[PDB]
C-alpha cells in the first residue's frame, strides 16, 4: 500500500547491507492507492452482476 | 626528529657504573630499536591516512574509520617508548651533579617495570599483525562498512620485529634483577 | 625547526647554581617537553586541514570551518610555551657577561607566572579532548553544517599528556617558591 | 634553510663591546624573533595558495587574486628584516680584521634606521589583520569575484606578534641612542 | 634517515685489530653499500604506491595488489640487512669497555653467517629483476587483473649492483674465514 | 643543498691576504647572496609548475608552455652564480699548498670577467619583471594561447634585488681593479 | 642524501702526496661536480614522472613510456658516477693503516679508466639533448602514442654542462697519465 522512500538491499555485488534512495515515493504511493481503490470498484460492480444474473 | 639531541643525552649518561647485562642491554636498545625507528620505521606510516579507503560515498568516513583502526600510530607508540625507557638513564645526568649504589637499584627497578609496562601495551593495543581488511560500523557511516589497509604485510613484520626485540630487553632486565638479588 | 640552536643556548645556560627542585624542573621540562614536541608532535598535526571535510558544496567553507574550529594548532602553541617557558633560565647568558640571588628569585617568580599562565590559557583554548565531528555556522557556509576531524584520538591523547606534564611542572615550581619562602 | 650560519656569524660577531641595552636588545633579538621564525613560522605558511580558493569557473583568477592578495609572503618580509638587521652587528667582523668608537656610533645609528624602515614598511604593507574574505577586481576574473583565505586567525596572531616584538626593538634602540646623547 | 650517528658508532668501532681481508670488506661496505644507500636509493622507492596503477575500478584494489606485488620494499631490506651486518663490529664497543682473540673469530663466523643469509634472503625474496607488469588475483579484486609498476628498469639496476656487492663480500668473508682456518 | 660544505670552504679559503675592497666585496657576497638564496629564494620557486596554468584542453600544452617562458629557474642561475663567483676565491686552498702576488693579479681579473658576465647574461635571461600573463604558440598547444604564471610579484621583487646586489659587487669589483692600476 | 660522510671522507683522503695535475683535477670535481649535484641538480628531476604525460585513455601507458624514455634518471646516473670517481682516492684510507709509489701508478690508471667509461657510457644513454616529445610503442599503450617530457631545457642544459666538465676530467687525467711517462 506504499512505497516507501529508502530500501535496505544486501545483493551481490554489494558488500553486506547497503541503503538506497528511491525517486518519487509520495507519488508513486499516491498511484498505488488510487489504482487499488479503481480496480475495487471495478471488482465491486462485478460482483454484482455476478449475484444478479447468477444463481 | 632531531635524535642528535637524545643521542648526546645518552652519550652524557652512559658514563654511569653498569654491568655485563646492563651494557647489553644498552647495546640492544641503541641497535635494534633506536637505529631502526630513526631510519626505517617513519617511511613505512608515511601515508597511512592518504591510503587508506573506504567503500562508500559518506563524506567524513574515511576519518572516522581510520581514527577506528589505528588510534594512535606505531611509529609514534615506539618512540615514545623509547623515549620513556632511557628516562631511568637520563635521571643520572641530574643525579651526578648533586655528588659533586641506591640509586642503581631504583633504576633497575624502574626500567623493568617501564619495560613490562610497555610490552603489555603494546600487545593490548594491536596485536600480533595487521590484517588488510577492517570492518567499520561508527557514525557518519551507514551501518557497516568494509575499509581497506595500505602496506599491511610490512607493518605486521615491523610489529613481529619490535615485539621480539622487546621481549629481549624484558629477559635481560629480569636477568640484571635477579642478579642483583 | 632548526632545535639543535636552542639546545646549544640551553647548553649554555644551565651553567647556573641551581637547587634539587630546580634541577629535577629541568630534567622534566627537556625529557617529557623539548624531546617529545620535536620529534613526534610535528608529524600528527602535518596533515589537519588537508584531511579536514565538511559536507556542503560551498567553496571557502572548509577554510572558514577549520579557522574556527582550530585558530590555532596545538603544536605551535606548545613550542612557543616551550620557548617562553626557557626565557628566564636564558636570560642568564644575558646577566653573566655583565657580572664580569636577586636574580635567581626573579627567574623563580617569572617562571611560576609563566607556567600557571600557559597552563590556564591552554585550558581556556583547548579543553580536555578534541571531539570528531564539529557544528559550523559561519560565512560563506549556509546555516549549519558538520564537518569532520582528522586523527581525533591521537590529539586528544597529545592534550591529556601535555598537560599532565604542564601540571607537574607547575607543582614543582610552587615547591621551589614555598622553599625560597 | 641554513640558519646554523647566520648563527655562527652571529656567535663569531658578538665579541664586540656592547652597553646594557644593546645586550638586552640582542636578546630579544636572538630570542623573541630568530626562534620563533626559524621554527614556528615557517609551517603557518606553507600551504597558503594550495589553499587559496575563489568562487569563479576561469582559469587563472586563483593566480591572480592570490597574487593582489598577499604580494610578499609574512614569513620572506620578517626572514628579510632579520636578515637586515644583524647586518650592522655582522660588519665588526670586517671591522676586526681590517684594524688587526665611531664605529659602534655608526652602527647604532644604522640600527635604529633600519628598526623604523622595517616597522613603518610592516604597518603599511599588512596593517593589523588578515581577513578571512578578499575581494579582487584584476585580469582574468570577471569583474569583482569573491576569495577565501587559509588560516585567517593563526597569521593575525602572527602579525600582532611579531608587531609587538619590533615595537619592542624600535624602543630599546631609542633608549640606547639617547644613552649615547 | 640519521645515518650520522651509525657512521660516529662505526668511527668509534674501527679501533679494533684487523687483517687485510677485514679492512678492503670494510671499505667494500662503506663505499658501496653505505653511500648509495643512503644518498642513491631512498628517491627510487618514494613514489612506489603513488605511481602503481591497476585496471579495475573497484576500490582497495591497488592496495591489496600492491602488498601482493611488494611485501617489502627493496630500500628498507637492505637497510635492515646493513644494519645487522655491522652488529659484530658494533659489539666491540661493548667488549672494548670490560677488557678495560676469540672474540675476532666469533666476530668473523657471525658475520658470515649474516652475509650468506641476507644474500639467499635476498635471491628469494626478490630474484633479479623487476617485471613492469602484474598479475593479481586477491581480495577484494574480481578474478584476475593486471597491474602496472613504476620505474621497473631503474629497480632491476639496482637489484642486480646490490646482488653483486653482497656476493663480494661474502667471497671476503670466505677468505679471510679460510685465513684463520 | 648542503650549503654546509660550500661553507666550510669558504673559511677554508679566506684566510688569504685581502685589501679593504676585497673584504668589503666578501662581506655583500656572504650577507646579501649566499644568505637570502640559501634560506629565502628556495621556497618561492617550489611550486612554479604545479601552479602554472593555461586556458587550454591539449594535453602536455602545460609543459611546453612553461619550458618555452621558464627556460632555466632563477634560483639555480643564481645558486650557479654563487657558486661560480667563489672559485677564484676557492682556488687559493689549491694554491697555497704547493708553497707549503701575481695569483691575487689573476683573481681580481678573473673575478671581474665572472660578476659582469653573469650581471649581463640575468640582464638578457630575463630582464627587469616576471609579467603575470605569457602567450604560447609552440607545439602541441593549437596556434596562440594564453597561460598565468604564479607568484609574478615576489618573484620581480626578487629580480631587482638581486640585481642591485650584484651591481653593487661589480661596482666594487671595478673600485679593486682600479686600485691594482 | 648525507653527503657530509662522504665530504669527511674526502677530507681524510687528501692527504695524500699528489702532482699539480692531480689538485687541479681534485679542485675540478670538488667544484664543478659535488657542489652542483648537491644543491642544483636535486630538485630540477624532482617531478620528472609527476609532470609526464601521454596522450591515451589506457592505464600504465605513462609508467610504461617513462620507463622506456628515461630507463635511469640523470642525477642518480651522476651521483654514481662522483662515488666512483673517487673511490682510488678513497683507497688511501685502507692502504694508510697497513703503511703503518706503485699504489699511486694503480690510483691514476684506475682513476682514467673509470673517468673515459663514464663519459662514454654518459654520450650513449642520454647523447646532447633531452627533446620535449617522445614516441612510444610499447605495451600496454595502443600501436603508437606521444608523450611530452618536464623541463627539457634545464635538462639539456645540465646535459651539456656535465659533459663538458667530464671532458675536462679526462683531459687532465690523460695529462697526468702522460707525465709519469
Amino acid at each position: 500500500f506504499s512505497v516507501p522512500g529508502l530500501y535496505e538491499c544486501n545483493r551481490y555485488p554489494c558488500i553486506k547491507e547497503v541503503e538506497c534512495y528511491v525517486s518519487r515515493p509520495t507519488e508513486k504511493t499516491v498511484f498505488l492507492v488510487f489504482m487499488f481503490a479503481v480496480s475495487g470498484i471495478c471488482v465491486v460492480l462485478n460482483l454484482a452482476e455476478l449475484n444478479h444474473l447468477g444463481w | 626528529g632531531e635524535w642528535t639531541i637524545l643521542e648526546r643525552l645518552l652519550e652524557a649518561a652512559v658514563q654511569q657504573h653498569s654491568t655485563m647485562i646492563g651494557r647489553i642491554l644498552l647495546t640492544v636498545v641503541v641497535i635494534f630499536r633506536i637505529l631502526i625507528v630513526a631510519i626505517v620505521g617513519e617511511t613505512v606510516y608515511d601515508d597511512e591516512q592518504t591510503m587508506f579507503v573506504c567503500n562508500t560515498l559518506q563524506p567524513g568516513c574515511n576519518q572516522a574509520c581510520y581514527d577506528r583502526a589505528f588510534p594512535i600510530s606505531h611509529i609514534r607508540y615506539w618512540v615514545f617508548q623509547i623515549i620513556m625507557v632511557c628516562t631511568p638513564s637520563l635521571c643520572f645526568i641530574t643525579y651526578s651533579v648533586h655528588q659533586s649504589s641506591r640509586f642503581y637499584i631504583i633504576q633497575v627497578v624502574f626500567r623493568n617495570a617501564l619495560e613490562i609496562g610497555f610490552l603489555v601495551g603494546q600487545y593490548f593495543l594491536y596485536g600480533f599483525s595487521v590484517p588488510g581488511l577492517y570492518e567499520c560500523n561508527r557514525y557518519p557511516c551507514i551501518k557497516e562498512v568494509e575499509c581497506y589497509v595500505s602496506r599491511p604485510t610490512e607493518k605486521t613484520v615491523f610489529l613481529v620485529f619490535m615485539f621480539a626485540v622487546s621481549g629481549i630487553c624484558v629477559v635481560l632486565n629480569l636477568a640484571e634483577l635477579n642478579h642483583l638479588g
